[PDB]
RNA sequence: GCUAAACCUAGCCCCAAACCCACUCCACCUUACUACCACAACCUUAGCCAAACCAUUUACCCAAAUAAAGUAUAGGCGAUA
RNA sequence: GCUACCUAAGAACAGCUAAAAGAGCACACCCGUCUAUGUAGCAAAAUAGUGGGAAGAUUUAUAGGUAGAGGCGACAAACCUA
RNA sequence: CCUCCGCAUAAGCCUGCGUCAGAUCACUGAACUGACAAUUAACAGCCCAAUAUCUACAAUCAACCAACAAGUCAUUAUUACCCUCACUGUCAACCCAACACAGGCAUGCUCAUAAGGAAAGGUUAAAAAAAGUAAAAGGAACUCGGCAAAUCUUACCCC
């Protein structure tokens, strides 16, 4: 029995619980014609391209929103190809899943004919994220191994249950998008879109609006520790035998409005009681706040393109390996 | 094997479990691919006053005198809303056998948003 | 707020709380049909602060303070609801002559009893029912019988009370 | 309001209200260690989440972000001098987190 | 070895002996009626 | 022999109450008591109208009632059509003549060494073995998941060519994008429905492939014809339709023009997928649909021979079988067997790769063969790549 | 000296007299006790048993107690009716 | 709701040899040859060992059907709630 | 020291070894009585506007080959169509066999365990009884019969 820790969550305060799942410390902050090209593709969805079938408010992030996803990724990246030469051999994925299983903490099983006994806790995250880029050489970390921050990891007083989250058995997976014999096991970047029950006007519609924030912070916690806690598992590290060098993985994520950034630099694996006992060494994510790309759209133009928003999706995708 | 316990949605297999319910008034719909459907209007909606300079309490004084029960009819009603409307205008020559929906009588209660009989509201 | 679920924190488990005596129907009467409505919300919270003290001395295996106020609000909504319908019904008489608010009739189920069927609220009408018509509002002959032996069944149980009347007076009368 | 016909809706149709509830609350002590927004319900079987968000901030002016349900089963294993079964009824349980933190 | 004939479902048990079963057939409603006259307290499944 | 046996049908109702015959008198039905009873007559209900409109519960018009409803009737090809006489019928409908193998200007592209990518075989070979073994989870990857990955793949690693070609800039593939398109056929009326993604959009149109003096050499030749098969077999014949030409955009569209279009089959079962034969006939009607759209957009409604041709491109795929198409629309005017004819250039049962093994084959505890493609041939890529340097 | 023993009254039976209950709110013929969507009922009782077997046959409520009278009559003219 | 038979929609069968099969050896599974124990027993028919089949006329979960003047039956007068 | 068992789902059951107080093969206690707690949906159940119209080509790594018993899975046209996450299952040592019964019991993962368990109330070392291990010389002489233990053979006959 693991828990399963949704990406995408509904859980009120979801990042606390996630960043002490993960032994994450997060700080705030980060460690031409592409608006030509940029914009058309918002037209394309929205405008340009007619609909047979009349586009219902519910089927509108799936239908406009994601296919429009799809587009600026696969545009952005063969345009820049010239500029940066890992992107042309990287290979990319359309809603590729990504597994990972880890074991953190103890309990004492409370009732039954097993209770009183020692077991430890374990939790499976599986996420299907819209785009994610592979690489054969790894990027260069943020900062090094054991760079000690003065802040502390959130401790959860009560049982992880009483976020809700639930324990259910099946296959365990480790899986970075492909299979182990897939040279490009690296990861550049991650492309989220929100599902369309966490939007933000439903979220103002409940009295949560402080809870905007913390659905994008906890979706790039989790998805990125289960990305880079993934690529280490396929270097032979793992529990016991903790990594060398620290793994980095950035995410973009976005409600197709509303664009947020994150960097992830995994430097531990030791989350298991015995392992962790002592070692200092905590995992960091780097994140800022959501931006508008665009006011609005009426007929044939977008109003107050924000271009700054357009820059940092182009200088994740301008990351190399040194 | 039992048929004195109370039949509940705890006790089938699946399919059974998930078909009955307690007693919740649903609240709207279901469609394709088993999405649920809410209708705001559907849902009843609390109709709370303003409670602010209210004077009134839950309980009551020992120090009021008692009265004698004395239950609410349809003639002393009428007695006390229409009787002195009718004869007051029935000492002039205003009053009418017909048209006497205006002392608040009415032939139907169809256009009504709340009709009396079948009753269409809650409490 | 939330903290309206308990009382005053000067009376926090004082063994006794001084309270008013329950509304009256009559006192109900006089008052106002919009007033009405707003004391029934100020019982209404009265009501579920002390529901929530029941369940806390429960739990705490202790004595609550004053029990008996609990009775004195029910009894006061009691009476509240009945006022309110009293209003309700007299307007349904004036207006229609219905003395029952939701429509019914007189219905033969097939146990061949006869009883007062009220009605449901469908969109469609009777006859396209499927479900509706499934229902027997019949007995068939072979009822008749069984009609028979729960008559005489009735007649029996009634008959035994009689005498044992009867005969109780009897020794009373030896007795005195 | 329980124990009473709602009247049924049809496209268009007027908003429909209670103007007196007979929905009634107990606010209670949790057995096991909660977050500290949580909150425990005692809560009527008929009574949605729906219902009790809006009961809550209607009556109680409480601003809620979250409720979630069920059903608790009372035992039924008790019996009698004439060894019959005594059933502890079954009642609703909603937890509700509060908003603004 | 014999002794558990009796294997339960509650899908089977309703469908067999059930109300809606009873009330079916007219032989069913006499047995229901039956039933009503001595006093049982379950009708039926 | 009719159809549908007698116990089937819904039973013809009973017959009516004798009271109801006599002149005199109304019969005494259990109308008044909301219920059955089987002591009193039936009664007669009027016909029942829901008096508000409820979107759950609606019942269309009768087919005569709709308003597009027209006597004529237009035959559709959409997407779920298979032809029976595959190519031979697609050809007669598009009024075209067909050449085997590419024209000569795209194969020319890859003549040159410089045109091919660095690394191309192992790239290639690579792009396979992701789509068809180290996709998902799960060990054997289904068509439907394989499929769509191989050609998205395929076409990234024709986009990495930017770096030579600046030309690459100017283009967009795009999903879910639809067109129509209507003309007429010895007087029969045919509309062509294309639905489907992968339709590559670029700002320039292609340049024609075919001279002059061969649009005017087609004339001699005479449009092939199947007996006793109507052209007319296997399409959506239909009497509620409405005439539009539509090239699936608004006005004023960047990247407006039909590069290529790209074709699936992510069928699982054998029956599900299209014939060889009957993909290449799909994949003509479409290259035609979205050419003659392109044309009565900006020349108009007019039966005619085209100045200047258009042309449009066509890759179709299961996954390991590749056919490619190229057309040239010359000609509008269509209702005439006889006059200048359409172009059309094809290559079929072009095979990336013989088989693949997922898993290793092992018999008396020796490995036969090891995992991985079997069979592979880079020319069929090299002629993807040809097609897509195409007008760059 | 243990185990025990002891009890009078719950109630019930047969009569007479008299023609009986069908019931706040909610739910209940679908898997009853579940708010909310296009088929239909009437149709000879048989048998045990008696006849010392069994085969035709063998009392069963029909609308005033008594008497007519176990009479007329019926019946393997016999049991019996 | 056992069992006999059927209907609908499913599920299971490792390893080794085989010209490749109602094949062979052999798990799980299904059955029950022979022996001993047990005989108010662990058990109103079991246990230990030894055996028969184990990709098929195979085994098995779920729902439905056939009813006693009868059903069902690779006929044993077999089975239809010990 | 043992493990052919375990953990989960389903099916079945219905609070049936959580806490606190009294109380009584074994504790003067607990799988007894009473009082108090608990199982939170993302998993699973619960679905779908209409009338026509479409649907020849198995599965087996589907490729080559090879069949026979011939096979689980597709639409299009037009009309109508804009609101959102409600309700229910969620505990345990548990079910069918009158029992805390050496019996019965579907699927997935682990094929020997990271999980789960304990054959001996204390002693003594009689007979008879059950299950083993070894046995000089002999090797069926036993017996209805090589039944059983062994050992791990050969040629036939009847059906
Ligand atoms: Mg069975
Ligand atoms: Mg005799
Ligand atoms: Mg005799
Ligand atoms: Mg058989
Ligand atoms: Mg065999
Ligand atoms: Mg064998
Ligand atoms: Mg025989
Ligand atoms: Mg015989
Ligand atoms: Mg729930
Ligand atoms: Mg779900
Ligand atoms: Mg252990
Ligand atoms: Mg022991
Ligand atoms: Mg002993
Ligand atoms: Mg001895
Ligand atoms: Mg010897
Ligand atoms: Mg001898
Ligand atoms: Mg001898
Ligand atoms: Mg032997």
């Amino acid at each position: 029995m693991k828990y399963m820790v949704y990406p995408q969550t509904f859980a009120l305060n979801a990042d606390r619980w996630y960043q002490y799942f993960t032994k994450t410390v997060f700080l705030s902050g980060l460690p031409a014609a592409l608006r030509a090209v940029a914009c058309d593709c918002l037209l394309q969805e929205h405008f340009y391209l007619r609909r047979r079938r009349r586009v219902h408010r519910y089927e509108e992030s799936e239908v406009i929103s994601l296919p429009f996803l799809d587009q600026l990724v696969s545009t952005l990246v063969g345009l820049l190809s010239p500029h940066n030469p890992a992107l042309a051999a990287a290979a990319l994925d359309y809603r590729c899943p990504v597994h990972f299983y880890w074991v953190r903490g103890e309990e004492i099983i409370p009732r039954g004919h097993r209770r009183g006994r020692i077991d430890d806790l374990r939790y499976q995250i599986d996420d299907k994220p819209n785009n994610q880029i592979r690489i054969s050489k790894q990027l260069a970390e943020f900062v090094p191994l054991d760079y000690s921050v003065p802040i502390e990891i959130p401790t959860i007083k009560c049982k992880p249950d009483k976020l809700p989250l639930f324990k259910r058995q099946y296959e365990n997976h480790i899986f970075v998008g492909s299979k182990t014999a897939d040279p490009c096991c690296y990861g550049h970047t991650q492309f989220h879109l929100l599902p369309d029950k966490l939007r933000r006007e439903r979220l103002l519609r409940q009295n949560c609006a402080d809870q905007i924030e913390v659905v994008f912070r906890a979706n790039a916690i989790a998805s990125l520790f289960a990305w880079t806690g993934a690529q280490a598992m396929y270097q032979g590290f793992w529990s016991e035998a903790d990594v060398t060098r620290p793994f980095v993985s950035q995410a973009v994520i976005t409600d197709g409005k509303y664009f947020s950034f994150f960097c992830y630099q995994l430097n531990t694996l030791a989350l298991t009681t015995q392992a962790d006992q002592n070692n200092p060494r905590k995992n960091i994510c780097w994140g800022t706040q959501s931006k508008p790309l665009y006011e609005t759209i009426e007929d044939n133009d977008v109003k107050g393109f924000n271009d700054d928003v357009l820059l940092q999706i182009v200088h994740f995708l301008l990351n190399r390996p040194k | 094997a039992d048929r004195m316990s109370k039949w509940t949605s705890k006790r089938g297999p699946r399919s059974f479990r998930g078909r009955k319910g307690r007693g919740a008034k649903g609240i709207g719909f279901l469609t394709s691919g088993w999405r649920f459907v809410q209708i705001k209007e559907m849902v009843p909606e609390f109709v709370v006053p303003d409670l602010t300079g209210f004077k009134l309490k839950p309980y009551v004084s020992y120090l009021a005198p008692e009265s004698e029960e004395t239950p609410l009819t349809a003639a002393q009603l009428f007695s006390e809303a229409v009787a002195p409307a009718i004869e007051k205008d029935f000492k002039d020559g205003t009053f009418d056998p017909d048209n006497l929906e205006k002392y608040g009588f009415e032939p139907t209660q169809e256009g009504k948003l709340f009709q009396l009989y079948p009753r269409n509201f809650l409490r | 707020g939330l903290e309206e679920f308990f009382d005053d924190p000067k009376n926090w488990g004082q063994e006794k709380v001084k309270s008013g005596a329950a509304w009256t129907c009559q006192q109900l009467r006089n008052k106002s049909n919009e007033d009405l409505h707003k004391l029934w919300y100020v019982l209404l919270k009265e009501r579920n602060m002390l529901l929530t003290l029941e369940q806390e001395a429960k739990r705490q295996r202790l004595p609550m303070p004053s029990p008996e106020r609990l009775d004195k609000v029910v009894d006061s909504m009691d009476a509240l609801d009945k006022v309110v319908q009293e209003r309700e019904d007299a307007l349904r008489l004036l207006q229609t002559g219905q003395e029952r608010a939701r429509p019914g009739a007189w219905r033969r189920d097939i146990f061949g009893r006869i009883i007062w069927h009220k009605f449901k609220q469908w969109v469609i009408p009777w006859h396209l029912n499927k479900r509706y018509n499934r229902k027997r509002f019949f007995a068939l002959p072979y009822v008749d019988h069984f009609l028979r032996l729960e008559r005489e069944k009735r007649a029996r149980i009634k008959a035994r009370k009689e005498n044992l009347e009867r005969k109780k007076a009897k020794i009373l009368l030896k007795k005195f | 309001a329980r124990n009473v016909v709602y009247p049924l809706y049809r496209l268009g149709g007027p908003q429909l209200r209670v103007f007196r509830t007979n929905f009634f609350i107990q606010l209670v002590r949790p057995g096991v260690a909660q977050p500290e927004d949580t909150v425990q319900f005692r809560i009527p079987m008929e009574m949605t989440r729906v219902d009790l968000r809006n009961y809550l901030e209607g009556i109680y002016n409480v601003p809620v972000a979250a409720v979630r349900t069920r059903v608790q089963h009372g035992s039924n294993k008790r019996r009698d001098h004439r060894n019959v079964r005594i059933k502890k009824p079954d009642y609703k349980v909603a937890y509700v987190q509060l908003a603004h933190g | 070895a014999r002794g558990n004939e009796y294997q339960p479902s509650n899908i089977k048990r309703k469908n067999k002996h059930g109300w809606v079963r009873r009330l079916s057939t007219p032989a069913g409603v006499q047995v229901i009626l039956r039933r009503m006259l001595k006093g049982r307290k379950s009708l039926s499944h | 022999y009719e159809w549908g046996v007698r116990s089937t049908r819904k039973s013809e109702p009973p017959p009516l109450d004798r009271v109801y015959e006599i002149p005199g008198l109304e019969p005494i039905t259990f109308a008044g008591k909301m219920h059955f009873v089987p002591w009193l007559a039936r009664p007669i209900f009027p016909p029942w109208d829901r008096g508000y409109k409820d979107p759950r519960f609606y019942r269309s018009p009768p087919l005569h009632e709709h308003p597009l409803y027209k006597d004529q009737a237009c035959y559709i090809f959409h997407h779920r059509c298979r032809l029976l006489e595959g190519v031979k019928q697609a050809l007669w409908l598009t009024k075209t003549k067909l050449i085997e193998g590419l024209p000569e200007k795209v194969l020319s592209l890859v003549d040159d060494p410089r045109n091919h990518i660095e690394n191309q075989d192992e790239c290639v070979l690579n792009v396979i073995s992701h789509a068809r073994l180290w996709q998902t989870t799960e060990e054997i990857p289904k068509r439907e998941t394989y499929c769509p990955v191989i050609v998205d793949n395929l076409i990234q690693l024709c986009k990495s060519q930017i770096l030579k070609h600046p030309s690459l800039a100017r283009r967009i593939c795009v999903q879910n994008s639809t067109f129509s398109a209507t003309w007429n056929r010895e007087s029969l009326l045919l509309q062509v429905r294309g639905s489907g993604g992968a339709r590559l959009s670029t700002k320039d149109p292609l340049p024609t492939i075919a001279s002059r003096e061969e649009i005017e050499a087609t004339k001699n030749h005479v449009l092939e014809t199947f007996y006793p098969i109507s052209p007319i077999i296997d399409l959506h014949e239909c009497n509620i339709y409405d005439v539009k030409n539509d090239t699936g955009f608004q006005e004023g569209y960047p990247y407006p023009y039909p590069h290529t279009l790209y074709l699936l089959d992510k069928a699982n079962l054998r029956p599900h997928r299209l014939q060889p034969d009957q993909l290449r006939a799909k994949m003509i009607l479409f290259a035609f649909g979205s050419a003659l759209a392109q044309a009565r957009l900006l020349y108009g409604n007019d039966a005619k021979v085209l100045e200047q041709p258009v042309v449009v491109q066509s890759v179709g795929t299961d996954g390991r079988v590749f056919h490619f198409l190229v057309f040239q629309l010359n000609t509008t005017d269509l209702d005439c067997n006889e006059g200048v004819k359409n172009l059309a250039w094809v290559d079929s049962d072009q095979l990336l790769y013989q088989h693949f093994w997922c898993l290793p084959v092992i018999k008396k505890r020796v490995v036969v063969e090891p995992v991985g493609p079997v069979g592979f041939k880079p020319e069929t890529f090299r002629k993807f790549l040809a097609l897509y340097l195409h007008g760059a």
